[PDB]
Parts: C-alpha cells; structure tokens; sequence
C-alpha cells in the first residue's frame, strides 16, 4: 500500500539524544516514542518526534505503558506550532524486535490508520542501513489460523532536505568522497555492494541451521522462494550471449579509445600552451 | 498536601455481570469511586486518579490525571465483561506506579475483586514479596462476590504488610447486596 | 597522456607572489567601512 | 529431476513416462501452460521442448543439505572475486 | 580544503537580488552592467559563471548592496508571453477571407514560406525579408 | 472597556505595510522574479505553505 | 566579571531544531526557548532547544506564554529529564545577526531573570556548508558607556579572534552588547551514524542502467562530438595571432571547444567504464 519511507536525520538524531537522556538508567530500557510526519503520494515521510514515558519489566513482559495525556497535550502542541506536521505513527529504538512490538501498534492504531514502526540503532556498526521499518498486516495464508498480524518490512532510505543538508554538511566536516569519477562508482556499490550480498547471503545460510537442531518450523513458506532463486539462477557460458557480450564490450571499447585518443591531444596542446610561454619568458624577463 | 497518587483498579471482569446490588454493581462501585476520589482530591489538590482493570485486557482506560469527567465517561458503557487475570493486576499496577509523575509520592492501590480468582499464592508471594522489595502498600477491597474469606488474599496483604508494613488492610467483601457506601467506610474513615 | 603531464609542469616557476589584494587599500577599506559605521 | 544442465525432454521420453502416444502430448503440454504450473517453449521440429520454469514443490531434510552445499561453493566464489576488487582495487581507496 | 572552499563563496547568490543587465566587460573578470533601477555602473564578477553564457543583452543577477554580478539568468520578458496557444488562436480561417489572392500569397511568401523553405532563399540566394510593412485605408 | 478599545490600537499600530508587486514568470520552486509598480526587477521567495 | 573568553558550547541537535523551525515559517521572524545546564561563570553548555509558536501575523518577535513554557517545562520532567531555560533566541532571516530595538527588550525582560541568559540569532538563508551563522549575543550596560569606562576585561587571547560584521558594526554592535565565540560538541557515535546513512545507494551499481540506450546515450554524445571537434578545428587556428589575453576577453560570447570537449570526455569515459567493470562481475557472481 505504502511504497517507500523518507527520514530526516533529525529523527535520526532525535532518537540518539534521547537514548543518551534515559540513559542514566544503566540497567536495561528501550527507547519508545511517537513519530511524526505526513505522506504524500504513496511516499511515506517522517519530518518529528519525540519519546513518550515508559517502563517494562520482564517478569511478566506483557504489561506497557503510553502516557496519553502526554501524548495528546504534546500532540495537541506540535499541532499548534505547525498544522502542516501530523501523526504518522511510532518508533522502538528496535535492538531485536521486542514482545510488545506486536500491540503497541495495535495499541495507537485508533490515531493512524497505517500506524507504521521504525527500528533504529543505537550501537551503530553494519554494512548497511541501520534504519528499518515494518507495516502492519493480518494477512491470511491456508493453513492454520488464517488472519495473522504480522508485520511486513517495507523498504527504507534516508531523506534529504534542502534545508537540512546545510546543517549536515556543516556537522560532518571530516570525510567526503566526493568528485565522483571512475572512482566513486567503484566504492559505493562495487566494493561495497558485495559485502551487501555478502550478508544476505550469509542470511539465509543463517536460517538453513535448522537442518536437524534448530527451531520446529521446518520449510512450508520458505522454500518456494529459494526454489525460485536456484530455478532463477543465470545462464551459462554456451551461447550468442558470450559472442553478444564480446560482441558487446567490443563496442564500448571502441568509445573508450576514441575517448582516450583525444585526451592525449589535449595535453599536448597544453604542452605547447606551455612552452609558449617560459621561452618568450625567459629572454624577455631574463 | 501529602504526596501520594491514588490509582484505582476497576474490576471489569464476566463476574460483575448482574443487578444483585441494588442499583448497578457497576453504578455502585462506580459511585463508590467518586466520592473516594472526592476525598482523596479534596483532602489534597495534587492527588490524581486514573483507572485500570484486571481483567484479560488490563487496559488503561482513562490516563492518569486529578479529570473525573473522562472516567465518568469510560465507566459510561464500560461493558464489564471478560476473563478476570488477577496475577497481571500487580504489574499492571506498580509499573504504571513507576509511571506516576514523582516518586515522592506515597505508592497507594486501592483493588477491587468481585469475581473468583485462579492465582497460585506462590505468584502472588512472588509478587508480593515483590511489592515488599519495592515498598508498595495496597489496600484491596473486595466486591460482588468471591471465593469466601479471600483465599490467597489474607496470605496477600499478610505479605505485604509483612516485615514491619504492618498498616495495610484487606476489606473482604461482605456476600450481602447492600449499599456499598457504608461497606466502604472505614477506609475513607482510615486507611 | 600521462608523459604529456609528468613533461610539461615546469612552467609553474619564477612569478612568486599573490597579494591578497593590498595593504594601504585594506587600511582604506578599514577607514571607509568605519565612516559608513559611524554613519 | 532434470538439472539446470539441460532440463529439456523429448516427447517420446513422455510417452514413455506417461505411456500416451504422440499426438497428445502436445495437448497435455498446452494445458500445463495454460494452467501456469511449469513455464517453457515449445518445439515441435526436433521434438523437444524447453521448459525453464516449474511450479514450485516441497522437500524434505535431504535436499537442504543440497541447497546448504550449493550455498557453499557459491559464497567462496564472492570471497574470492570480491578479494581481487579490494586486493587490486586498493590504491583508488584508501 | 579546496573543495570545500570551492562551494564557500556562493553565500552571496542567496535570496535578495536584483536584476540589471549585462553590456559589456573591461577585462578578463570584470565588467560592466545597467541596473533596472536606470543606472549603469562597473562591477565585479563572480567566478564560477562560464562566461561564453554572456553574449550581448544578457540577463544578470546583481547584489542588492555589494552591486556586483551574480547569476545568469533563463530570459524573460512581460511586455507579451508567447501567445499561450490554447484559448490564443482567434478562430479565423484563411477560407474567411474572401478575395485577397494577392496578399494572401504574397504574405505567404513574404513570411512562413521563409521559414520552412529556408534552403531555397538560402540556395538560390536571394535574401528573405526582415520585417514587412502593410497600410491601406481602415478596415 | 474604554481600556479595551484603546488596548486595541495598542498593538494595531505595528503592522508594517507591503510591497505592491506583480509576477513576471517563475524559475525553481522557490526562486520567483517579480516587479513592483516601483522600478527594478526583483529575484524574490515566497513563503512555504502559500 | 568576564573576560571575553565565555566559550559557550551548545550541541548537536539544537543547531538542527534552529535550522528547521527558522526555515519552516522563514520570513516571519520565529523564535523558541532554549534549554540546558548552565555550567561555571565562563563556559554554558545548552543542550536542548524547543520553539514557540508565534503570537499573530507580523514580521516580529511575538511574546512568551509561561502558561505554555510552564507546561512544556513539565512534559520533560515527567517523561525525559530536568534541564534548565538558559537563553533563547530569535530569527533574523536574511539579514545577518543583530539586536535591534525589539530584540534588545525582550532581552531585557530576560537577563532581569537570570543574568546570564543567552541571545541567540539564526540566519537560515546565507548559511550554505561552512557558513551557519549564528553569533550568540548578550547586552552590556549603556551606565558604562555613559561612565565612558571599558567592560569585560580581556585576560585571555581568546576574543578578538572573529571579526565582527560591518552590518552588526552599523548596528548596537559594540555599544549595546558582544559577541561570544562559540562551537560545538559531537562524538563518533554521532559522527558515524550520521556520515553511514546520509548518501548510501543499496545494490544499484549492480545493475546495467538501460542497456539498450547505453549505447545509444554513447552515440547521442559522439554524434555533437565531432562537430564540437570541428569547431576545435576551427579555435586552434586563430593563434599565432593577437594576444592570448584577447583571446581571453574576446571569448565571452561564444563557446570554447576545448573546456566543453574534455568535459565530454569525461563524461563518455566515467559513463563506459562503470558499466564495463559492473556488467562483467556478475558474469562471474551469478553462476
Ligand atoms: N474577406 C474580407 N475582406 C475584407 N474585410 C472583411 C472580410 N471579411 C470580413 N471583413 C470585415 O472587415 C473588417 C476587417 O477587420 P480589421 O480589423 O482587419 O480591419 P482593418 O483593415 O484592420 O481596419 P482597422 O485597422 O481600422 O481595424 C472586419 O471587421 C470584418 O467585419
Ligand atoms: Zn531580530
């Protein structure tokens, strides 16, 4: 239903303080609050939040609690200083899906009607994105109980601001792999992005552990998938596909020689750019 | 004046399902809860009373505040039916007493049971040695009906006024439809 | 390409100085900006 | 059963498989396309048709040891053409 | 570092411009424009603009304060828009207009027919017309 | 009341007029080229929620 | 007194709060409530800032509602943790950083409370990467300037180290208040979870990008390529001819071909190598 998300790293750091603000609780606490934004045309946006009080233990873990008063005054506040912003759902600071995290949507879905989740990092380290979000649904299957809520990932980014980006670029001051060449390419997908299917990979090898020792559900809604991918799997090295691909790359090289053939001549115009000019400096100058 | 903050537990369960009580069980108890709320408010100013339930779903139906008029309203229609679960009432409780605006504040329950109740009272020693590592003094009164002289219960509040609490109460539900106002007067009279 | 780089940055000598812009016009710009102040 | 080698039939091996003759299973083939349980082309010229995709079944504790060892072998080959990209790659990042 | 100061100047671009025109330059980077107030003066350049987006009558962008070049600008002009096509075109037809074989073609001939078959004036060569002038008595 | 209808000129007297313009064409989103009744042409924003 | 070394210290996140709120409603000269721990008589550390909604329509600084900063004072002491108010600030849009005569007073309404409270300006238009501008000012005594004696003291080589604006010069500037040098506190738990998620593409390098108009993107290139090569046939020439610095000015008119041809290169060369390299490592990953 909803396509994709945008977050602002406002929220992005506006998880982290508070997390730094309960903090000083040392023991053990998630960090759960509101969040808030619009969408527009199918695209989810998140522009605020803030953090609602709460507690949990885990002698009977099923007990939470959302200080409504503080929600619907502090609501009724960011309502007034800007009408534009709104509700557009919640967020857990999401280590490893908490319990809760299956009623507590269930428990404010009566103010959004896609009353969406975000999972955060506090203790960032991955080769990803950090930032997850799911989406409610009760799909029903046709076996056992049908109608079961189970949350489904929807994919995610990080959104930009004009606004904001003057304040980002300012905070960062440190790095920045900029002047995108043949280079950048190279790093942010080509390096990079085997290690993304590096730990995908290693995801489902993950799962596979259940072969005679793991958990009870053995396949039924796994395997269809992966049935699929080793049917999907590419084509070998017999047909017009290699001589397509020779034939191919054979044209593109073309272009790079070409490319690479007026280069030279251009240097070499600056050469002589260059000699013109210490001769008819040094008799002249002296 | 005195730091406290009143949280009342409603009982909403399958068993406060008839008119024994003369007007409404739930009218009478509901009444019961306003001039309860009406001493503890205008004994003191900073006291605010929100309601939760034992029941299956232990919802919090009206937050935490000195408003009545949201829990007149809830109590409105409350539809009182439902699986009593007593043993989530303790946290269901003290959780949202950690909750509470300061703790200053003296932690007081008062707990309402009006239906048979399945506890073991290993749990609720458990969770009673709990509230007295957590120094939490509950006085539970007792509607409706009941299992007789409140099993578990005088072991309950016997573990929790336990190691020098010694002034919690217990008042049992006595099995006759009266008006509950003078039922409930020796706690407003004393806690 | 590369040889007509390595073979070719020699130029770059003898002119050695770029002046911010001035000295006296720094001081004048000071002056001038402190009667526009002072207006 | 057949593998991702060929997975390509003749239709007199499902004549004999099925032991129906010539002239239906063409007709057998249409209708399993039409249902959408396996997916591929057919010729008629050389008898042999190309079914590429095939309706998704069950399987037991076996074949996962076959799927994990096919995971394997195909992790290893990301590590090693992935270590020529960093290993060779090295000097335009630092 | 040079990157970063490469980007650090186009703080003075911002929001509260003015808009004059360009007319000609001194030198290399720096040159000479006519504020839309009325007044001419000698200005300053900005660096990163490419030049060879100057020409003649450019558009430019100045300071409000610092009075010195900016930005180039998109053209624009308010005495007319384009004739905005849609509800522009008055209904009248070349049918509408009866006797005047003359003029009509020779019209023709005198503007569209230079701007399609431009390769026959150009070819043979014997120099369109610029602009045309029609008088006669009113109506 | 006599307080009150003075009270109302007490904080009426700090509106600050505006700038008569008109819109010539429009370049980004944000970036707008007007010309008053006045003189010059102006590169102009507007507010976000206009 | 001081010693024009206050070095105020702020955050990471108030910064961003200013940006927003002084950008959302941006003609309007917005403001908000500042909030952290008020630290020793050199040094503030504010770590916190909440905005203000605005009083009506008017380019102004409004009023403050202690019904509503009394109330939003609370909503953290009951749900995150006790800070205190410490400054609080204004928005000059696209002016710069001053105090003008409405500022000054609602200043004056403040430092009466604490005083060491804090004006704070923010410019959220010619701020751009390294530029934020902010200049968080504080009133000094017009009784000592009428003394004609000179305040604040300099025992540290740590004030005269910004030069102040000639705007600001023009304004109350050194007659009615100061500047304080100011930065900022961050750390890599920040550091890195704000630089790994800002601009990260996925798997999308491991794709081919419209593999049939690759090419023909690369003949649409070629194509105006050999013209431009022409006209590169055509600029050399006219050297051994006048001087190049007429072959500077005079070039202001029409295009060059040869800045304009070695972007082309560029462009041709980044765009095929990219896809080469890309197209052939999945010959090898995928099966
Ligand atoms: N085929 C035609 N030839 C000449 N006149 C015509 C024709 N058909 C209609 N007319 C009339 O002649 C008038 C021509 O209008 P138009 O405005 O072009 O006149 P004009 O020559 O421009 O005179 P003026 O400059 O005074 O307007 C129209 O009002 C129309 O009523
Ligand atoms: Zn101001």
């Amino acid at each position: 239903a909803v396509q994709k998300v945008v977050v602002h790293p406002l929220v992005l750091l506006s998880v982290v303080d508070h997390f730094n603000r309960i903090g000083k609780v040392g023991n053990q606490k998630r960090v759960v609050g509101v969040l808030l934004g619009s969408w527009q045309k199918k695209v989810l946006d998140v522009s605020n939040s803030f953090a609602v009080p709460f507690d949990e233990d885990d002698k009977d873990d099923s007990v939470w609690f959302l200080d409504h008063d503080y929600l619907e005054n502090m609501y009724g506040m960011f309502k007034k200083v800007n009408a534009r912003e709104r509700i557009v759902g919640w967020y857990h600071t999401g280590p490893k899906l908490h319990k809760n995290d299956i009623a507590i949507n269930e428990l404010m879905k009566r103010y959004c009607p896609n009353s969406v989740l975000v999972i955060i990092d506090v203790k960032p380290k991955d080769l990803g994105l950090p930032t997850e979000a799911y989406i409610s649904v009760e799909e029903v299957h046709d076996d056992g109980t049908p109608t079961s809520k189970t949350f489904e990932h929807v994919t995610s980014e990080i959104g930009a601001e004009e606004a904001e980006e003057v304040g980002v670029e300012h905070l960062l001051r440190d790095i920045k792999d900029t002047t995108v060449g043949t280079l950048s390419q190279r790093i942010t997908n080509q390096v990079h992005g085997l290690k993304g299917l590096n730990s995908k990979l290693l995801d489902i090898r993950s799962y596979l552990e259940k072969v005679a020792t793991g958990k009870l559900p053995i396949n039924h809604q796994i395997i269809y998938q992966l049935q699929d991918v080793f049917n999907l799997l590419p084509d070998v090295s017999l047909q017009e596909f290699v001589k397509a691909f020779y034939l191919k790359t054979n044209d593109q090289m073309v272009v790079v020689y070409l490319a690479s053939l007026i280069r030279s001549v251009v240097a070499l115009h600056n050469l002589i750019n260059n000699k013109i000019a210490n001769r008819d400096a040094e008799k002249k100058e002296g | 004046m005195v730091l406290e903050s009143t949280m009342v537990c409603v009982d909403n369960s399958e068993y406060m399902r008839n008119g024994d009580f003369l007007p409404t069980r739930l009218q009478a108890q509901q009444d019961a809860v306003n001039i309860v709320c009406h001493s503890k408010t205008r004994s003191n100013p900073e006291n605010n009373v929100g309601l939760i339930t034992l029941a299956n779903d232990c919802e919090v139906l009206t937050t935490l505040t000195p408003d009545t008029g949201r829990i007149l309203s809830k109590l409105h229609t409350v539809q009182p039916k439902g699986k009593i679960t007593f043993c989530t009432g303790i946290r269901v409780a003290h959780l949202a007493l950690k909750h509470r605006q300061g703790k200053n504040h003296k932690m007081r329950i008062i707990a309402f049971v009006g239906s048979p109740v399945e506890d073991n009272e290993k749990d609720l020693v458990k969770l009673a040695k709990r509230l007295k590592k957590e120094k939490v003094n509950v006085d539970i009164i007792n509607f409706g009906e009941e299992e007789v002289n409140t099993e578990k219960l005088t072991a309950f509040v016997n573990t929790l006024n336990g190691k020098d609490g010694t002034g919690s109460h217990l008042v049992t539900v006595p099995p006759g439809p009266s008006l509950a106002d003078a039922l409930i007067s020796s706690p407003i009279l004393a806690g | 390409h590369n040889m007509s780089v390595k073979a070719m940055r020699f130029p770059p000598k003898s002119y050695n100085k770029d002046l911010e812009s001035a000295e006296e016009r720094r001081e004048r710009e000071q002056q001038d900006l402190e009667f526009a102040k002072e207006m | 059963t057949r593998p991702a080698n060929h997975r390509q039939l003749t239709f007199e091996e499902i004549a004999k498989s099925a032991k129906i003759t010539v002239n239906e299973v063409e007709l057998l083939v249409m209708k399993a396309l039409s249902v959408g349980l396996v997916k591929g082309s057919i010729d008629e010229v050389d008898k042999r048709v190309h079914m590429t995709w095939v309706q998704p079944r069950v399987l037991d504790l076996q074949q996962i040891k076959g799927m994990k060892d096919r995971l394997e072998f195909w992790c290893t080959d990301v590590k090693s053409m992935e270590m020529l990209v960093e290993h060779q790659a090295h000097d335009i990042l630092t | 570092e040079f990157l970063h100061a490469q980007e650090e100047v186009k703080r003075i671009q911002s929001i509260p411009l003015v808009i004059g025109q360009f007319l000609e330059a001194v030198d290399q980077n720096t040159a000479i424009v006519g504020s839309t107030t009325g007044s001419n003066y000698y200005v300053r350049i900005l660096s990163t603009i490419d030049r060879e987006l100057l020409k003649p009558n450019a558009s430019v962008a100045l300071h409000k304060h610092s009075n010195a070049l900016v930005d180039v600008l998109p053209p624009e002009a308010d005495s007319s828009i384009m004739m905005l096509t849609s509800d522009q075109k008055p209904d009248v037809m070349y049918a509408d207009i009866g006797g005047m074989d003359i003029q009509k073609q020779e019209v023709r001939e005198a503007v569209e027919l230079p701007l399609t078959h431009f390769e026959l004036y150009k070819q043979i060569g014997i120099d369109p017309p610029r602009g045309v002038l029609m008088y006669g008595p009113p109506g | 009341k006599q307080y009150e209808k003075s009270e109302n000129d007490l904080k009426a007297l700090q509106s600050v007029g505006q700038i008569v313009g008109e819109v010539l064409k429009q370049l980004t989103e944000e970036k707008f080229i007007v010309k008053a009744t006045n003189g010059p042409r102006y590169v102009v924003g507007c507010r976000r929620q206009l | 007194a001081v010693d024009t070394a206050e070095q105020v210290y702020i955050s990471s996140l108030a910064l961003l709060k200013m940006l927003k709120h002084g950008r959302a409603g941006v003609p309007m000269e917005v403001m908000g409530l500042m909030l952290g721990e008020f630290v020793d008589d050199y040094t503030v550390r504010v770590i916190d800032v909440f905005a203000m909604p605005q009083s009506g329509t008017g380019v102004s600084v409004e009023a403050v509602d202690p019904v509503f900063q009394a109330k939003m004072l609370d909503m953290l002491k009951q749900t995150g943790r006790p800070e205190m108010v410490v400054g609080w600030y204004h928005s000059h849009p696209g002016f710069g950083c001053w105090l003008s005569g409405v500022d000054i007073n609602t200043q004056q309404s403040f430092e009466a409370l604490s005083e060491r409270a804090v004006a704070v300006v923010v410019d959220p238009i010619q701020s751009v990467k390294g530029k934020v501008v902010i200049d968080a000012f504080r009133l000094i005594n017009a009784n000592m300037m009428v003394l004609g004696h000179e305040p604040r003291q300099t025992t540290s080589n740590l004030g005269h180290l910004n030069k102040p604006s000639i705007q600001a010069l023009i304004h109350g500037l050194n007659r009615h208040y100061y500047s304080i040098t100011i930065n900022y506190r961050k750390n890599e738990l920040e550091q890195k979870m704000l630089l790994n998620l800002h601009k990260k593409s996925w798997m999308e390098g491991l794709t081919l990008q419209d593999y049939s108009e690759h090419c023909k993107h690369n003949e649409s290139v070629v194509k105006e390529m050999l013209e431009l090569a022409k006209n590169y046939n055509k600029a050399v020439e006219e050297e051994d001819k006048m001087t190049p610095e007429q072959l500077a000015i005079k070039n202001v008119g029409k295009q060059d071909p040869k800045r304009h041809l070695e972007e082309h290169v560029d462009v041709l060369m980044t765009s095929n190598i990219v896809q080469c390299l890309a197209a052939m490592l999945d010959t090898v990953v995928f099966k």
